[PDB]
């Protein structure tokens, strides 16, 4: 709910428009558009060519990475820097295994062979990581070490601030549209946005767009309804912009049915990771079953899946998800025993390692430890309760969800390189236009480091494309125009129509962004495979639910908004509603249950090898509102064997 | 979610710019023109991010957990410096603990982006090499990575 | 949430005081307090009586039946007056196997003697009852007859009225708490309130109290918590504040665990009674499949309760639980097979049926039929969902959760009159205080004839026992000033504290009272058997809710308060907490799932006959702050068999 | 829930009392004494039981369907009469529905709540008979009931 102190009220004939030419635009300055911001810019220079950067909020903390983050995610560690050494060809067939046998591992094994110096880079900016006293990074699990790292976006931030100039980069301007080659119905031409600080309407003209805006939250209901609603796992921030301007423009999206469901401390959600692969915390049900354990023979059925080592991350919630249905909750993390176990009776080993499970909070998930605070709650002498959130969609993390992306020359196969008219890494099946970090789908498993490294290769090779293919889209002014009174409609509606009611919240004419959230939270809860029916759907509930987003559609063509806060919350609810509609058309496509632990599709249970091992791609055509599916068959690229 | 302390803030009239406001992801921060004072215009949207709270040069920003699930009296305060954080943590009960975290072990401002970097060159352009690569990967040769058959 | 546009605050010591001296007073003016009132009026004059009315709101449209009621659900018809009669005995089994063995026989019995008359005067005052061609009174199913009862609340509100005379109406006063008689611990003397429309503290000093508040909603998540956590399906104006005042007087509570889980039209939550009665409408799932057919074996193991007829709800709710566990929603009222089966393809009989179904939303829940016109489902041509609502606790409807008090002398059997120090009709284990409606415990299916008739009974009980016993209660001053300081203590509160933060509603040293309902709504949801485990708890999810519980009732010494509308709130928190509480220690008490479709014990999944074929009673004693809880075996009253 | 249109409101001109404010169950509907127009202070705490729409004698007052799953367009309007009510039904679609249900078949404010029984006794008090007794329930005698043997 939100209600603003005064009226900020625009009319879009009133806003003056400021255009900014460029040749690169990554749109969101994020981990990883901060990484496209930081290689462009040492590219750029072949060319003499312009790159900007443009984020809705402060590139200081904007992001996934606000509060920073207790652990890089992703570091194979080649040489040794690290407590254990991994190879690519084991990274990749992990994140194949964790995705249920469905990764583009021409992208995996991309961002793979760089993330490591990115890393490198990370700590040579002044990143302190964890290490033993013989110097080596400290490791979590099998491809993460822990860092001091609160300050983790900040110094990203300096490093690309300094590398592509302050000067490029326009902070608290909202992008909520991609502009298209007049000449080219499959060619980006640049965006439009708006300011959240002043009255200005933008018109960006570039020849190569980064899609770099992170995943979507706050499409389905959270287990907190009230302040809490704010408490989402993933960032809040980050609401499907890059998703609908991408999808709206024609680019395919791929496993968009791959949410992330986490399991996490409850209702704080703080990390879990450090607890379980470091600690080597227990999680038990109310009865002190180790559930790992005890439903083992329940993923005997997913081969090789289920006998996989780590076990995929779907099927661990598969495990949490049958123990919820039995009602066999409150689930524990036992963080007490995790201490008494590791410090073995030696009390000063104890004070040290208890510091390191708060640090493990207080760096990325600061929330967690004030709920600890005020529930009371000491890990050295109880346990505490853990729970699933509700899903999210992103292609950074554990899940997928993102732009169909073209692979490097080198590694992606010729069954991948079909629907991409232009062959540059990165780029989507729209030509100059790239997506990035949560942006870019079925190469999951980036997180921080990857997803900043896979923004760095995307920036190389859309200078590689602007000087190879020399692009010169052409902006339609007409389309802007459509655009500029589009951006400001909800204004002038709600100037229009607050007449009607002595309340301006409860009208007849129009929904307030609030109103609009709420409706499509309920919809996406109730039919989506949601919290609500914990994470179950079927057919009809996912045909009721486009039926209902159809109607919310509608009905955003009667949004109002009071500010320009509100006017971007007008717009963060446009882009998760069509975000949330190509989700449901994703999961109702897909005739299987892949990821049991993510989604249960009641009426098809099984995991289908015989005709769903495929990544499933759509297109939406915005001239004939369409929405167009095919199957693209997994290939195994790198090799390895189970 | 964050609230400010109306004894604390003075609306960052002394400096260019209003730190909560410029740091908050998502626009939350704001000030009241009248009493020239911020507040969190829209607390349900509040991450709890902490970084107007670090970003407050008068400390006058706190944060309140979230009423759904929180009980009244706890709290995490932090002190944010240069190399390192200072974090006190008050439980409901009376308990009182604190812990100090290196953040930088360089100079704020003192990133030099592609420091021992060679020039780019067009050849470069075609390769797969990053900036920097492949000897920032700590390696002389750029990481091979085997095909299947 | 609730912002006020302006302050009204006011410090205890600033505000007036005005007391009441009155015989018998009655808490609340809904169905069963305007019976009270009406009966009483009556008697009163043997001893020149004096008869107050005290109603938090107005009682011309005040509580359940604001909208009005379509139907009145419980006429037995003794001599034909209606299309179908029956009997006492048949009626009484009845409503004993609903509550799957469990009801005071002596108490259903005798409401049951009682109700036809009441509904004979309804009809003489001037509701309008469905009639036949032949002049009876049309029947819904076996025990509800049909009515045209918009203006059901307003008749009832003019008798009453009539009755008791407007000067001993006392609207817009919120009865927060009881007052005990001085002399005698176990004995009331009235009860303190303030005035929601003026600053003023109300003492009411009676030698008789009854209790009419209505039951509790909003204690648990509703499954829309935007602006529709106001559409609860039971009155969102009863918020339990009998239940609080009566238990902290130390009236022993009863069934408190038998909460209802209404399955009604979805979202709206429009009544389904017609529609399954008389239109013969049949709920399929999302497949097509009638469950109450494919679910019938199912309730083969609750024999004898399962071969009953009609099958007993809580078993009914069974079934649809069982249809939403397999992933088969949506279920589907088939209005429009229903219709066209009904009409036979006469269409002037189909416009006929079709004005029938509409009146019977338009005449209590208008909000259905806008939600049909809201997303254009016209009932002859397309099904609607439906779906069973969070949980709310009373004793009047289908839910016996309330008070255990006194029966009639001529059918109470000694094994239920152990615990009253005076037998006297309706009169709870608190001397001179009575129970009634939603109050009354262990005698559900009331509905508002009952719930009018048990109010008449009480009364006339009341009366009875004034002129026999001659209390004359003295109320304690001392303890009277230290509820007239708690009473406004959250609006001191806000005045001491606001000034600690720029907000009003995030300050560090108070909660609002939708801040703590929230807080409330999300505990019983997540560990009481809500909507988010489908109704599904046990020991440790139980005990953790009285843990949190526990926080939260600490918390309540922090409430503040902005304005009188909002203090109310305040106290309708208190109110619901207290409610919350006793509902949760009576679930863990109750070792066994007597009631599935209402609540599960996972941990105790069947119903136990040989262990539990008892009444839970407990009683709070604020002076210990213990609770104390017994075993009362249900014996057979009444002449019947299965 | 409730909105007041402000073009009908008049805060209820010289008449004795609000309307709206008195009716309500749940104390929502209140004035702006600035505007002299009522509106609706807790939209989320209403139950839309149409009893403010039905009392206002401007019927300044209708009902926006709860955004949590009501798409814009639809509204039930009555006009409640002495005898009778009618109510117009429009849909999303413009489908527009009229229906009129009797509501009393007496005056108002014609009810004898004691209309012909007799009077009280103390010797009545005594027994299980209510005012009208057993006159009113229309059998030959007081209703048995079985005991269970
Ligand atoms: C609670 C949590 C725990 C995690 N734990 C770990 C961990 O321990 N280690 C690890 O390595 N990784 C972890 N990650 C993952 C990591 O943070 C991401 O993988 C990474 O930040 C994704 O980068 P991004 O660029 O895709 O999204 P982000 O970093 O979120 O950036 C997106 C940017 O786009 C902006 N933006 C959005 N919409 C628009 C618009 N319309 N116009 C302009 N700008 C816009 C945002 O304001 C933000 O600046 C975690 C994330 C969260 C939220
Ligand atoms: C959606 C719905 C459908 C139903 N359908 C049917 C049907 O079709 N036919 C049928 O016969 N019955 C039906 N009933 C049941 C019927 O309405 C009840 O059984 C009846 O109203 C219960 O009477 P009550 O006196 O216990 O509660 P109510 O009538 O609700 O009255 C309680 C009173 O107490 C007041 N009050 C509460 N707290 C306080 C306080 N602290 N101080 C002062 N006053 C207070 C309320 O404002 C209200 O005036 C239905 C109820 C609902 C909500
Ligand atoms: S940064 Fe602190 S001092 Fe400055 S406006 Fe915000 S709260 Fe006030
Ligand atoms: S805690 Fe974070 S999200 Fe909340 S107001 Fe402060 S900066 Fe914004
Ligand atoms: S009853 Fe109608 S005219 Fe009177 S104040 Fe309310 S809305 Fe305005
Ligand atoms: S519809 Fe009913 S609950 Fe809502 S404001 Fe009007 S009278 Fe009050």
């Amino acid at each position: 709910v939100y209600y603003p102190k005064k009226y900020e009220l625009y009319k879009a004939d009133e806003v003056p428009t400021e255009v900014v030419e460029t040749d690169i635009l990554i749109i969101g300055g994020g981990f990883s558009g901060c990484g496209a911001a930081y290689e462009a810019a040492y590219w750029a220079k072949l060319g003499g060519l312009k790159v900007t950067l443009v984020e809705k909020a402060a590139v200081e903390r904007s992001g996934a990475v606000a509060q920073g983050l207790s652990a890089i995610n992703t570091y194979i560690d080649l040489t040794g820097r690290s407590e254990r050494q991994n190879t690519l060809e084991d990274y990749v067939r992990y994140v194949t295994l964790d995705m249920m046998g469905l990764a583009r591992e021409d992208l995996v094994a991309d961002y793979a062979r760089h993330v490591d110096g990115t890393v490198h880079l990370f700590e040579k900016w002044g990143l302190p990581i964890w290490k033993t006293p013989d110097g080596k990074y400290v490791r979590e699990g099998q491809w993460q070490i822990m860092i001091h790292g609160e300050s983790y976006k900040p110094i990203i931030a300096e490093a690309a601030k300094m590398a592509v100039g302050e000067e490029n980069i326009y902070e608290r301007v909202f992008i909520f549209e991609l502009l298209k080659d007049k000449n080219d119905p499959n060619a980006v031409a640049g965006a439009v946005g708006f300011s959240v600080r002043e009255p200005k309407f933008y018109v960006f003209k570039a020849k190569a767009v980064i899609l770099a805006t992170g995943g979507a939250t706050l499409l389905f209901r959270p287990r907190s309804t009230g302040e809490a609603a704010g408490r989402t796992w993933y960032a809040i921030f980050d609401t499907g912009s890059g998703y609908y301007m991408g999808l709206k423009a024609g680019a395919m999206l791929t496993q968009f049915e791959h949410r992330f469901i986490p399991f996490r401390f409850k209702d704080g959600y703080g990390p879990v990771g450090a607890w379980f692969l470091f600690f080597k915390c227990k999680a038990k049900n109310a009865y002190g079953e180790e559930y790992i354990k005890t439903r083992a023979a329940e993923l005997e059925k997913y081969k090789p899946y289920g006998a996989a080592q780590p076990i995929p991350t779907p099927l661990r919630n598969h495990q949490v998800m049958l123990e919820i249905m039995d009602g066999n909750q409150p689930i524990y993390m036992h963080t007490e025993e995790a201490l008494a176990e590791l410090a073995g009776g030696d009390k000063k080993k104890l004070k040290h390692i208890y510091e390191e499970a708060f640090e493990d909070f207080l760096d990325m998930t600061v929330s967690q430890a004030l709920l600890w605070a005020c529930q009371n709650i000491d890990p050295q002498e109880q346990p505490s309760e853990a729970a699933p959130a509700e899903p999210y969609i992103m292609g950074s993390h554990s899940g997928e969800a993102g732009f169909w992306v073209c692979g490097p020359e080198d590694l992606m196969p010729e069954e991948y390189a079909k629907l991409f008219p232009l062959k540059y890494n990165r780029m989507t099946t729209v030509k100059g236009l790239f997506a990035i970090g949560d942006c870019a789908g079925a190469n999951p498993h980036k997180f921080s480091s990857g997803s900043f490294t896979e923004g760095r290769i995307a920036a190389k090779a859309a200078v590689r494309f602007i000087l190879e293919q020399k692009p010169n889209p052409e902006i339609d002014d007409a389309v802007v125009e459509e655009l500029k009174k589009k951006a400001y409609a909800p204004m002038e509606r709600f100037m229009q129509y607050k007449d009607l009611s002595t309340a301006d919240d409860v009208n007849p004419e129009y929904i307030l962004p609030w109103q609009g959230l709420v409706r499509l939270q309920k919809i996406m809860d109730e039919y989506a495979a949601g919290i609500a029916t914990i994470y179950k759907t079927n057919e009809k509930m996912l045909q009721r639910a486009l039926e209902l987003l159809a109607f919310l559609k509608e009905d955003l063509e009667k949004l109002a908004a009071r500010d320009l806060h509100e006017l971007m919350r007008a717009w963060e609810l446009v882009h998760r509603v069509w975000t949330a509609e190509a989700h449901v058309r994703h999961m109702l496509f897909r005739k299987e249950t892949r990821w049991p632990g993510y989604y249960y599709r009641t009426d098809y249970p099984e995991l289908n090898d015989e005709e769903w091992k495929c990544f499933v791609c759509s297109k939406y055509d915005a001239e004939k509102d369409e929405w167009t599916f095919e199957k693209v068959p997994y290939v195994q690229v790198i090799e390895w064997s189970f | 979610p964050s609230f400010v302390n109306p004894e604390k803030c003075d609306g960052c009239k002394a400096l260019e710019r209003t730190a909560c406001e410029y740091i908050c992801p998502n626009d939350l921060m704001t000030l009241d023109k009248e009493k020239m004072k911020a507040y969190n215009r829209e607390p349900d949207m509040c991450w709890e991010c902490y970084s107007c709270v670090k970003m407050c040069p008068q400390g006058a920003i706190d944060v309140r957990g979230y009423v759904d699930y929180s009980p009244l009296g706890g709290a995490c305060v932090p002190m944010r410096g240069t190399s390192d954080i200072m974090w006190t943590v008050k439980y409901r009960n009376g308990k009182v603990l604190r812990f100090k975290f290196a953040i930088r072990t360089t100079p704020w401002g003192s990133i030099q982006p592609f420091e021992g970097f060679p020039e780019p060159t067009e050849e470069a352009l075609k390769s797969e090499l990053l900036a920097g690569e492949p000897e920032i990967i700590g390696t002389s040769e750029f990481p091979q990575v085997k095909k299947k058959a």
